[PDB]
């Protein structure tokens, strides 16, 4: 067909959003990491 | 429900500020790499209406402007934050209705397809329905978002 | 198939509701720790 | 390629969930004790 790369739209949009969300770990991480230091 | 609404009122618009991001990306890939020439308007009535642009722009604005009017507490941001979600919810009813549209027209499409891999325009049609059935799930949740903030801020002024 | 571009879909759709997740965590986290300063 | 693809995806996905399963606990732990 000459357009199968849309659907490989979907999971490259996944990997943006799972890589998002490994800095929305490591950013939640260290800002718990900043709140079990104070106690 | 004040406080179980206001606990949760920050990630109501930020889930507005994904969806319009990913209708912005959505509209750009359609935008660029589709040549929508080769393609039928009522296939692509969701690129035609305009709908990943003018939806990004207002979920995105209406987002932003619903973290900032809970990270300031302004009484220019709140008015200005319950417009943008007014005006939020127009978008994403429209665009609900362009989305239920657009299936509709995939589908009368898609009954002269044998198969998905028929020709290009049936591959095409099918991956316009899969991003028309995923940005009808993330408009569904940026309107009943919208709409929620719009109860918050229209009960707080009861 | 079909079946890698449902599977494909069914994925995303994971991936929303874990960033949406995360998001809701990182707004939790930050309430928390700009109270706490 | 898609079956490799969302396979190693799909354990990115699961490895995520892990953590945010794993950092809900300690968020909920932490708001259990002020
Ligand atoms: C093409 C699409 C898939 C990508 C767009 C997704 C992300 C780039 C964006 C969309 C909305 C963003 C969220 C919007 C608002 C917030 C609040 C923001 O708050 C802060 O800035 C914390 C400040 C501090 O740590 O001091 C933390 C990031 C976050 C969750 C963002 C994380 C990144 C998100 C998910």
């Amino acid at each position: 067909i000459e357009y199968r790369w849309l659907q490989l739209i979907f999971p490259s949009l996944a990997v943006i959003l799972f890589a998002v969300d490994t800095g929305l770990w490591f950013s939640t991480h260290k800002q718990f990491e900043s709140i079990l230091k104070i106690q | 429900w004040q406080s179980f609404l206001k606990k949760e009122l920050e990630f109501l618009g930020v889930t507005q500020v994904l969806v319009g991001l990913i209708c912005l990306c959505f509209g750009t890939v359609v935008c660029s790499t589709l040549q929508t020439s080769d393609f039928d308007d009522e296939v692509l009535l969701l690129y035609r209406a305009g709908y990943p642009f003018w939806g990004a722009v207002l979920f995105v604005l209406s987002g932003f402007l619903s973290i900032m009017s809970e990270r300031k507490n302004t009484l220019y941001l709140v008015r200005g934050s319950l417009g943008a979600n007014i005006v939020s919810s127009i978008a994403a009813g429209l665009g609900i209705a362009i989305l239920i549209l657009n299936l509709s027209n995939n589908s009368a499409y898609m009954n002269y397809c044998k198969d998905i891999t028929e020709d290009d325009g049936c591959f095409v049609t099918s991956f316009i329905t899969e991003l028309v059935l995923m940005l009808l799930f993330l408009t569904i949740l940026a309107f009943c978002s919208a709409v929620l903030l719009i109860i918050y801020r229209i009960g707080q002024e009861f | 198939p079909q079946l890698c571009y449902i599977l494909d879909a069914i994925l995303f759709l994971y991936g929303i509701v874990l960033t949406l997740l995360y998001c809701r965590l990182k707004i939790q986290v930050r309430k928390a720790d700009i109270a706490s300063r």
